């Protein structure tokens, strides 16, 4: 197909992938958010809830501790707004357009919910909320922080402590160096030192 | 996640090549979103993680890019010294500091339909949120992220990468990304480039960075190291770069998480594939991805060790002889080429049980009491470095087992594994063939909450990216093929009908087929 949401042409190929053709980036990134919302609105809603620690409102106590973890380590809206205010004005504006695009489909779907709100919304008896640029940053933090965050330092401390109390410090120190080494010089590398 | 970039000299056509394989699990709706973006001076096709206003796996008019988790050291835990007379006070720079308090409310949907209200108090120190308490020792543990407050600058950096047209602009964008990722670059001029991006702190050299850092103020970060010190290379002389979350460079450390960067590393599957070929094309990259996805990763170092031991005694032990013949003919894959529901190589069932028996005998009598913490290290999915050094007789800090004791273990594990297969299957390795492990694109992703209803369809388990792009930067335009399962459109109709594009790429994914990479609007229209 080849629709025209505003001054942006949207071509959807045989797999449904949207291809956007815009005259400027402001229009392009609004359409970007819109098509993503068309395709994945409930997923976007729940991912945002993941970051805000509000999944329990939908899926119950099984996700309370995850919600608590997310909020413990998370940010407030004002803190996220301060981050956006530190970006280039163009970058902030495009993230706003992206959110305006998502909000455009939200508004459109609540007006025709039986045809444009996916089944999960009907089954769980709630409606999607409108979107702000801060929420876009929330969708990035919820997934990308996972690959940066770990408490292995605490596991290591517990390993050495439990080894020490059973085997003595001299032996535990050697055991731990074999478990969590300082630098395995024979580990395969992506680049050699000569390539830096 | 795995990636490959091929420079011009290593590519058959003379065009740089790029391969993406981000491993973010398998869910429906999918974790990736594929799109085409086209505005003046910006034309880019590919996919990014759901919700991201940028593409992470694909190409613009000038360059192709991908990423893999860096596993760099961007998280430090600080051990706060609490006041014995006030648990909400910690010692910092000579004076007691008050913790920052914040009460949060959580609404919980009851099974009965009604909702309850729960209150929790979270604490913060100068270093960050308090994640854990050791009250008995007057300790609180806080967490510092090097990227704290700069997640939006990382978004901006990824967007600048989308807009970039050359190595200079791409590297500038890389230099602004604050979180730990590997970035990969290929362009139409034949250049490839690799960057271990992130803001990596300058730590006190008086601490052991595998353990929490005392929070009293003497061991604070002294800023972030210059991007020039980040591992990186443009056109490395080997002609390519491969990665499966492994170490960037020989002397690059990641403190507490070294366990992923050992001599035994799953990237060996990609190193072997590239080094076993001359110049390569996208077809080759696909065959190497197939190998990695179905490989029993322990086979690289541990099947030679096993064979070496058994060959010493196979003259008198017919069972050892038969095993060595079967192990040697085995192609180290757990695959199902005929789709009968069983892995084709029966000896793979034996090798699996042999490994499990071997790992248990190596460490149970010493680490068993702490295996709740150490099993994930010594039997790590990326490799078993310590186990290999013990069995191979290589130097270790603690003398776990002598080479002779190691051989006895290898033999005992063989006898036990084989005895169990004889009793349950028989003596012919064809009868040992194990039922394939299957999975589904389910409802719950790594963010550990439900985002949909998932998918029913069972496909064979694959140690493979959640999407794959194969891109060739031809002088005209990026070209190639990709797959983004389960499907583009995660919409389920109110009446239960799945969108026609909810899972119409699962057959492509399971059968190692792909759809064309579209860049030319002319091609997009006819697709
Ligand atoms: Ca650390
Ligand atoms: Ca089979």
């Amino acid at each position: 197909d080849q629709k025209k949401v505003e001054n942006v042409t949207i071509i959807r190929d045989s797999y449904g992938v949207p291809h956007l053709y815009a005259k400027n980036k402001k229009d392009l990134y609004k359409a970007y958010g819109y098509v993503m919302a068309q395709d994945r609105l409930f997923q976007l809603e729940m991912f945002r809830r993941g970051n805000e620690g509000t999944v329990s409102e939908i899926f119950g106590e099984e996700y309370v501790t995850k919600d608590e973890q997310s909020r413990r380590d998370g940010y407030s809206d004002q803190e996220i707004q301060t981050m956006l205010n530190g970006l280039d004005r163009e970058t902030k504006q495009l993230i706003e357009q992206f959110a305006e695009g998502i909000t455009a489909y939200v508004n459109e779907a609540v007006k025709a919910p039986d045809q444009k709100l996916s089944k999960e919304f009907h089954d769980y008896g709630f409606l999607p909320r409108k979107w702000k640029a801060t929420d876009v940053v929330r969708l990035y933090m919820v997934s990308m922080t996972y690959f940066m965050d770990n408490h292995q330092e605490l596991k290591n401390a517990e390993i050495l402590a439990r080894l020490e109390r059973t085997y003595g410090k001299e032996k535990a120190v050697k055991m731990f160096d074999d478990l969590v080494w300082k630098n395995d010089l024979e580990a395969p590398t992506s680049i050699q030192p000569d390539d830096q | 996640s795995n990636a490959m970039i091929i420079g011009a000299k290593k590519s058959k056509s003379g065009n740089a090549l790029l391969f993406s394989g981000p491993q973010v699990g398998f869910v429906a709706p999918g974790f990736l979103y594929e799109v085409g973006l086209h505005s003046p001076g910006f034309d880019m096709e590919g996919s990014g993680f759901i919700g991201y206003p940028f593409i992470m796996f694909g190409a613009n008019q000038h360059l192709a890019l991908t990423a893999t988790a860096g596993y760099g050291n961007v998280t430090d835990i600080f051990e706060e010294k609490l006041n014995p007379a006030n648990s909400t006070q910690y010692f910092y720079k000579g004076k007691w500091r008050n913790m920052e308090k914040r009460t949060e409310t959580f609404i919980v949907r009851g099974e009965d339909g009604k909702s309850k209200k729960i209150e929790e108090t979270f604490f913060h120190t100068v270093h960050g949120p308090v994640i854990s308490l050791d009250a008995a020792a007057n300790v609180a543990y806080s967490k510092s992220w090097s990227f704290r407050g700069t997640e939006a600058k990382s978004i901006q950096a990824y967007m600048k990468a989308n807009w970039a047209k050359n190595v200079k602009e791409f590297q500038q964008a890389a230099s602004e990304f604050t979180m730990s990722l590997n970035w990969y670059y290929a362009d139409k001029k034949g250049n490839i480039a690799y960057y271990h991006v992130g803001k990596y702190p300058i730590r006190s050299n008086q601490i052991d960075d595998r353990f929490p850092t005392p929070g009293t103020g003497e061991y604070e970060w002294k800023g972030f190291q210059s991007f020039a010190k980040n591992p990186q290379a443009i056109n490395p002389k080997k002609g390519y770069v491969v990665n499966w979350n492994n170490k960037p460079s020989k002397y690059w450390r990641n403190g507490e998480y070294s366990i992923v960067w050992g001599k035994d590393n799953r990237v060996q599957q990609f190193i072997n594939g590239i080094e076993a070929r001359g110049k390569v094309d996208l077809k080759d990259l696909n065959e190497i991805n197939y190998t990695a996805s179905f490989a029993q990763l322990r086979t690289h170092y541990f099947k030679p060790l096993l064979i070496k031991t058994l060959e010493k005694y196979q003259s008198e032990n017919k069972e050892y002889a038969y095993l060595v013949e079967q192990l040697r003919k085995w192609n180290n894959l757990k695959e199902d080429k005929n789709h009968d529901g069983y892995y084709d190589a029966g000896v793979a069932a034996f090798f699996d049980e042999w490994w499990n028996n071997t790992h248990d005998k190596l460490f149970n009598d010493s680490l068993g009491i702490v295996s709740d913490l150490t099993r994930e290290i010594t039997d790590h999915r990326m490799g078993a470095t310590l186990a290999y050094k013990v069995l191979s007789g290589e130097p270790t800090n603690y003398q776990w087992k002598s080479a002779a004791a190691a051989e006895v273990i290898i033999l005992e594990s063989t006898d036990e594994a084989l005895a169990k297969l004889h009793k349950e299957k028989g003596e012919e390795a064809d009868k040992w063939r194990a039922p394939i492990k299957t999975m589904t694109f389910g409802a719950k992703s790594l963010i550990a909450i439900p985002h949909g209803y998932g998918s029913k369809t069972e496909i064979i388990e694959m140690n493979r990216g959640s999407e794959n792009h194969y891109i060739e930067m031809t002088p005209k335009q990026p070209e190639g093929f990709n797959v983004t399962p389960p499907g583009q459109i995660g919409f389920i109709h109110k009446d239960g009908t799945l969108s026609e594009h909810y899972e119409d790429q699962l057959s492509l994914y399971a059968n190692w087929k792909f759809k064309p990479f579209l860049f030319d609007k002319k091609d997009v229209k006819r697709a």
